[PDB]
């Protein structure tokens, strides 16, 4: 009998109407990207989520099924459903920043002499 | 300068401290009595604490009146399992705590992941997350079990040192 | 002098006092972590609180001098007690908070 | 290996104090269940909390919060 | 009688050159009525009993209901509680 | 209007992709003029209506495919 | 000591069984360095000295690569036992200010020779050594004076000796660079008020102390870890104050009038500003033309101003 | 029209044996929306009894309703 | 000069003695209340807890970047220093014939009662945050809406006294033990003043993690046991205020004591008795008094700020503007009105 930010489930059916809802759906996710630095004081610049959210649907380009494009555009709408409020924590946001190599120190190169 | 006096020392364990004992003791005598923690109090752990709270082994008869405030608390006794969902705001919890802090793991499930210990959303034990202090073995642990651990806690605290640890015994 | 001007000369500096102590021993480090809405019921309770406290200042020389004005103060004041009774029996009829979201109407078929 | 336990579905509900209590149990015909999910008024009556909530005070909520029920070691 | 006029001309050019936070303004002109009261007393001290102290009990009386006007008038300052505007 | 181009086109120039500002005529296409995405062209739109501080709604978000209709709804404020 | 393929695993308690041992590590760099070394698989013995200190370091690791010994470097006995089974031990130590039973001397000298005589009866292998910037052995600071007898007596035996020179340090919790910018109550130092050097960020030193402690080919080099490009002044306080509370208030001071508070600070309950960070406010860096440093150990340190964004910010005013 | 904010009800100790993280809107201090949101222990037992034998299901089984044990042993006995 | 100021830290450390052990006696009477045992373990028998529990949380210390330190480093010493201590300077039956204070009673601690309340308010204007100060602005609105029916109620039993300044109220008192037996509305009084001063069955704002985790602000250190001891000390204050003037100092055996002193002692000898009857008299007329606080503390539960409210401004004023429509009625029409 609510609602947090009019999470709406209702598959349509041509795959034109799913990319202009993706569309729309990316001008969203992509506006609330100050509010997303302000929300969780990130290191990082708005222009790294800018081009790391690009970086996620340009992960799904090339998917073909309008069926498996459907969860997927709920498992996007859904996230930003829970980012665009404070449901998720910083410790919890992080999981889609590979931020710093430090971490690492020396590590493989991609070579296969490195692998031994 | 340029030359050394100082020592093969002892370790620290001593008898002639004129005063510093004393007033060591004082205030740790002080820190010792009053004691209270704050509940974190997950899960079935937390029903047992709250038999601490009982007439049975009450917690007022040895001084533990817990505050609803991780400011205003000494000890975080973290009660139940631990989720995978839950450690952030545990840890910020841990953080809002004023510096002469400890943790008590109640419950064999908050210490080295307990009885679930293989699930995708738990933590396998605080020591994960908190640094601890004592442990508290056992899914739920007798009231009896967490006043012997509080007890203990308690016993730690009377080897604290800290006025004798700024004269650098 | 000497009488109660010591207790509150005294009393400021105990509490700097007992402030003072700890200001120095407790151990800081401090690591991290460390508009609005409304009502009318908070707003007019604290708002009408204020002529009811200034009528019992309006009531307190006459009840420090009862005496001096007898058979005639009593008059008065109960003239002065009738006009304000009066507003309180208008704001008895109306200060209260409303659940603003309970429905029942009856449903109707076709 | 525990034990045999004839195969199909199953429910069954009891009423617990704090609700009915169901368990719906899918066994394999195996050692180990295939399938068990627990039925919790802890978890119904939490998720109607919202429709019966409205319209009160916040110290009206602490209340009803434990009227039905609330120990959230029975949600999942 | 400078001890009242001084703070009633303060408040006063204070209620003047006030070009930031609409409430100390409210609160300069309320000061004034305790500006004068001052001068009020102190005039009373220096004749008598109650002349003059009348009227100061009365100015106190009064006082309160004119903040209490003040408050509950700028309350509606505005739209009433809370809504969208602007 | 004029010269709230100036800061469209400075924006769009600030944004990457686009090595020649000279084949940024101001009266032009977006995706045929520029080779911008169908994703990106509604990045430089979320762009133009963070830099005026002003907020669209979808069907203005929608329509948008030259910057002439983008100043033009620019023109609304 | 033989090994196996690099430093840099993907996952924890893929152990390595390198047994490292961390001097001092209660207080601020040791946080960092053997939080970057029980994370991937290493038993760390790190003794301390106060009880209630020594607890952060716990949660590093989980069982085995973190362990507690009652050190003191007084005894010869709990050092000895202390590096016993050890494989590589450090020593970050030393206070920047002498205590009530501490001279500048023999907390980095003879404090250091009883560690590394221990190092030499034990041969234990990759002995790491840090040291101060600007170790001369000039007067002027006798803390500077005595970090370089502290590299004299660490050459004299053990050639060993990895020594390692960081620069000002930059992280959270700052001891004396950006504390006295944070809480800064009124920042007053600097008879020379501009003119400082070098600074580096924290977990740029603990990467670079982590890829010098596992490598080997680098016995008896020494390293200076500069700072990345600005090796700037205090100006960079006008930076801190380009958060918006601008409270730093540099007032510039007499020299000889500045020591009473030093001379203060030797009676106080706890440590403030004693008088060879003074005469080091007289100083600089100066940088050593020949001694390796990140672009040696392949790193690239962070700059300054993009992190102290983040590494302050709490302090805001809204 | 509805401006109203939200809070969040308990991260710890606001209902006893309940880690009852509720976010909660109000306008007036009136809960026009209420959106009650548990699952913070959610510890899986769901998923643990499917790899346990029936033997071994029911010390997992009375650590959900911990204030009621051997009646929630009951149930899945039954 | 030399014996006012060991007169005044006599009348400290009594004071202060007392709030420091009154909160182990609560916590002993509300354990055997709740079918248990108090602090029964510090040190040397078990009525040391609250004086080594002050020691213990000086040595804590946080501050808050959401707050300036500057007013919550000093609202909780604020009322520390009004509310809890120069409440005495009353000397509120000081319980003699002789005070620590000149003249002008009873509106002195109506004020000092008065100035406490935007000590709370102020306190809990800190942090900035949107869900505090609401809280904060519920608490002060409660607090002085039952402020003014202490105020109402008290100025209008001293129209059986007519005189304000603090011993005439007692001296009149003794013949009749004026104070509940002509007038029961103590009770109300009693209701009234666990409100003013909440250490109550209201708990109103200690909504202690219904908020984000912290009620007031969680201001913990040394202005948490300024916060603590000026509510205790405020609790025994308005007590006592309470066995002032509408509970009686005072007790009749020393009415009766014409009829014990004349039968014990000669002539005067250094007044050495009759002052500790006296105290005796007021301490187990205070304490006794306080003994219902700690009853209503763990006797009903919290209550409910829309009906506080309620029971604020719509019951109990005009209950009592009828009650002083007829003493001042009642008095006129039996004989007649009280001098001064
Ligand atoms: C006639 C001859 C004499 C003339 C002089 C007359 C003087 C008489 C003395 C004063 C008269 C006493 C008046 C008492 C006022 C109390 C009235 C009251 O509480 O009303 C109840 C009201 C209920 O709430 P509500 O739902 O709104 O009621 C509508 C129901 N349709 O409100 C409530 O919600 C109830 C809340 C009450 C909270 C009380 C908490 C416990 C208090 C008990 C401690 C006191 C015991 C110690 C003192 C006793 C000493 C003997
Ligand atoms: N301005 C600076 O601080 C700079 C630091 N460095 C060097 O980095 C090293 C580590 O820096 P930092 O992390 O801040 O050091 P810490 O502030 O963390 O202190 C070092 C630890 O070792 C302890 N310790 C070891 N031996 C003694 C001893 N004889 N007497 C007293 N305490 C001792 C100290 O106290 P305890 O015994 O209580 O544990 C402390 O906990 C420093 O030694 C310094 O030479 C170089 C460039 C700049
Ligand atoms: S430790 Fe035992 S009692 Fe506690 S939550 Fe885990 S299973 Fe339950």
């Amino acid at each position: 009998i609510a609602t947090a930010f009019a999470e709406t489930v209702k598959f349509s059916g041509s795959k034109q109407e799913l990319q202009k809802r993706t569309l729309a759906l990316y001008r969203q996710f992509l506006r609330g990207a100050p509010t997303f630095a302000d929300l969780y004081e990130v290191q990082f610049s708005i222009p790294t989520i800018r081009t790391k959210i690009r970086q996620e649907f340009e992960r799904h380009r090339f998917v073909d099924d309008l069926s498996i494009q459907n969860v997927l555009y709920a498992k996007g709408h859904m996230e930003y459903q829970e980012c665009i409020n404070f449901w998720k924590q910083q410790a919890q946001f992080l999981k889609y920043f590979p931020e710093e190599d430090d971490i690492q120190g020396r590590h493989q190169p991609s070579n296969f002499v490195d692998k031994f | 300068p340029t030359d050394f006096p100082l020592p093969s020392q002892q370790k620290p364990n001593s008898a002639v401290d004129y005063t510093l004992t004393t007033l060591d003791a004082v205030a740790n005598w002080a820190r010792q009595g009053s004691f209270w923690p704050v509940t974190f109090g997950l899960a079935c752990c937390a029903v047992e604490m709250m038999h601490v709270s009982a007439p049975r082994y009450d917690q007022d008869r040895l001084g533990i009146i817990f505050r609803a405030s991780p400011r205003q608390s000494d000890i975080m006794i973290v009660a139940g399992t631990l989720t995978n969902k839950m450690a952030p705001v545990l840890r910020q919890v841990y953080d809002q705590m004023p510096e002469p802090r400890w943790v008590i793991s109640m419950g064999s499930c908050a210490n080295g992941g307990g009885y679930y210990h293989f699930s995708y959303s738990v933590v396998r034990g605080c020591d994960r997350i908190v640094p601890v202090d004592v442990y508290v073995p056992g899914c739920p642990p007798t009231s009896e079990a967490l006043m012997y651990g509080v007890f203990q806690l308690q016993r730690k605290m009377r080897n604290t040192k800290i006025t004798r640890m700024w004269y650098r015994k | 002098m000497n009488t109660f001007i010591i207790f509150i000369i005294l009393i400021p500096i105990v509490g700097f006092a007992l402030l003072a102590v700890n200001i120095l021993l407790a151990v800081y480090k401090p690591y991290n972590e460390k508009r609005l809405a409304f009502n009318a019921a908070f707003i007019l309770v604290a708002i009408l609180f204020l002529p009811f406290d200034l009528e019992i200042s309006t009531l307190l020389p006459y009840v420090m001098s009862i005496y001096l004005v007898s058979n005639y103060g009593f008059t008065i004041v109960l003239l002065f007690l009738l006009i304000l009774i009066i507003g309180f029996v208008y704001e008895i009829n109306t200060n209260a908070l409303k659940i603003n979201k309970h429905n029942k109407p009856n449903t109707d078929s076709l | 290996k525990g034990y045999s336990v004839p195969p199909g579905e199953t429910y069954t509900a009891i009423e617990a104090p704090k609700g009915e209590m169901g368990v719906y149990v899918v066994s394999d015909g195996s050692e180990r269940p295939y399938k068990c999910k627990i039925r919790a008024p802890g978890f119904a009556h939490l998720g109607a909390f919202d429709h019966i909530a409205r319209g009160h005070f916040l110290p009206d909520a602490v209340a009803i919060i434990g009227t039905m029920d609330l120990v959230f070691g029975e949600v999942d | 009688m400078f001890i009242g006029t001084i703070i009633l001309v303060l408040s006063f050019l204070g209620f003047v050159f006030n070009r930031r936070n609409i409430i100390l303004a409210f609160i300069c002109l309320e000061t004034m009525l305790l500006g004068i009261n001052l001068i009020l007393l102190r005039n009373s001290v220096l004749f008598d009993d109650i002349s003059g102290s009348l009227f100061a009990i009365v100015i106190i009386i009064l006082a309160g209901v004119e903040s209490a006007i003040g408050l509950s008038l700028l309350v509606s300052y505005y739209r009433l509680r809370g809504v969208i505007n602007s | 209007r004029p010269d709230a181009e100036k800061r469209i086109a400075a924006v769009l120039e600030s944004f990457d992709k686009i090595s020649n500002p000279a084949a940024i005529t101001p009266t032009a296409s977006f995706a045929k003029d520029l080779n911008l995405d169908s994703l990106d062209t509604v990045e430089v739109v979320v762009a133009i209506e963070e830099e005026f501080g002003i907020e669209i709604p979808d069907k203005e978000a929608d329509e948008i495919k030259s910057v002439n209709q983008a100043v033009e709804y620019i023109l609304a404020q | 000591g033989k090994t196996l393929i690099a430093k840099g695993t993907g996952g924890r308690s893929s152990r390595t069984g390198y047994t490292a041992t961390v001097f001092g590590a209660n207080g601020f760099l040791g946080s960092y360095l053997t939080a970057k070394l029980a994370k991937h698989g290493t038993t760390v013995v790190v003794p301390y000295r106060e009880e209630m200190a020594k607890r952060h370091l716990k949660v590093t690791g989980d069982l085995g690569v973190v362990n507690f010994l009652e050190m003191d470097l007084r005894n010869l006995e709990s050092i000895d036992e202390a590096v016993r089974h050890s494989d590589i031990v450090v020593n970050l130590i030393g206070r920047e200010y002498e205590t009530k039973n501490f001279n500048y001397y023999d907390v980095h000298v003879e404090g250091a020779r009883r560690i590394a005589e221990a190092v030499k009866k034990h041969n234990i292998a990759r002995y790491i050594h840090v040291s101060a910037f600007n170790a001369e052995i000039d007067s002027p600071s006798e803390f500077n004076h005595t970090k370089g007898l502290g590299e004299q007596v660490t050459k004299d035996i053990v050639p060993w000796a990895t020594i390692v020179r960081p620069a000002p340090m930059f992280g959270r919790e700052d001891k004396w660079f950006l504390d006295r910018m944070a809480r800064s109550p009124c920042l007053v130092s600097a008879n020379k008020f501009q003119e400082t050097s070098n600074p580096v960020h924290v977990i740029d030193v603990a990467a670079a102390l982590e890829r010098i402690c596992f490598d080997d080919s680098t016995v008896a080099q020494t390293f200076e870890l500069y700072g990345p490009q600005k090796f700037t002044q205090k100006q960079i306080i006008d930076m801190v104050s380009e958060t918006l509370r601008k409270e730093v208030r540099h007032i510039e001071l007499p020299k000889a009038l500045y020591q009473a508070y030093t001379k203060a600070t030797q009676a106080i309950w706890w440590p403030t500003y004693s008088p060879d960070q003074v005469e080091r406010q007289f100083l600089s860096q100066k940088i050593d033309p020949s001694a390796k440093t990140f672009n040696d150990l392949d790193l690239t340190p962070m700059e300054l101003p993009d992190l102290m964004f983040k590494l302050i910010r709490p302090y805001r005013v809204n | 029209r509805i401006r109203a904010f939200t809070i969040n009800f308990g991260p710890q100790h606001p209902a006893a044996h309940g880690v009852l993280r509720l976010i909660l809107e109000l306008s007036g201090e009136e809960i026009i929306r209420s959106d009650p949101h548990v699952g913070l222990l959610h510890r899986g037992t769901e998923k643990l009894i499917e790899y346990k034998t029936y033997m071994q299901a029911l010390p997992y089984f009375d650590r959900l309703d911990y204030v009621s044990m051997m009646t929630n042993e009951q149930v899945f006995s039954l | 000069m030399i014996i006012n100021i060991v007169e005044i830290l006599i009348f400290l450390v009594c004071v202060l003695f007392s709030v420091a052990y009154l909160t182990v006696a609560e916590r002993k009477t509300l354990a055997y209340m709740q079918r248990r045992l108090g602090p029964n373990f510090v040190g040397y028998y078990g009525l040391l807890q609250a004086f080594a529990d002050a020691v213990k949380l000086l040595l804590k210390e946080i501050v808050l970047p959401k707050e300036s330190n500057y007013i919550i480093l000093v609202i909780s010493p604020l009322i520390t220093l009004i509310t809890a201590l120069i409440g005495w300077v009353v000397i509120p039956l000081g319980p003699g014939i002789t005070l620590g204070e000149l003249n002008l009673g009873i509106l002195f601690s109506l004020a000092i009662g008065s100035l406490g309340v935007f000590g709370s308010l102020l306190s809990g204007w800190s942090s900035n945050s949107k869900y505090s100060l609401l809280g904060s602005i519920r608490s002060t609105a409660q607090l002085i809406s039952y402020e003014l029916i202490l105020t109402s109620i008290f100025i209008i039993i001293i129209m059986f006294v007519s005189s304000l300044n603090i011993t005439t109220i007692i001296e009149t008192q003794r013949v009749v033990w004026y104070c509940i037996p002509l007038l029961p509305l103590l009770l109300i009084f009693f209701i009234a003043s666990v409100a003013e001063t909440a250490r109550p069955p209201f708990d109103l704002t200690e909504s202690e993690s219904e908020l984000v985790a912290g009620y007031f602000t969680e201001y913990s250190g040394s202005p948490f046991v300024f916060f603590f001891l000026a509510e205790y000390s405020n609790i025994i204050l308005i007590s006592a205020f309470n066995g002032y003037l509408l509970l009686g100092g005072y007790l009749s055996f020393n009415y009766s004591y014409l009829f014990n002193i004349l039968f014990n002692d000669y002539s005067y000898v250094s007044f050495l008795f009759e002052g500790l009857i006296n105290s005796s008299a007021y301490a187990i007329k205070l304490v006794f008094l306080m003994f219902s606080f700690i009853w209503v503390r763990a006797a009903f539960p919290r209550f409910t700020y829309d009906n506080l409210i309620n029971f604020c401004w719509i019951i109990l004023l005009p209950l009592l503007f009828g009650i002083f429509l007829i003493i001042p009625s009642t008095l006129y029409i039996f004989d007649s009105f009280p001098t001064l």
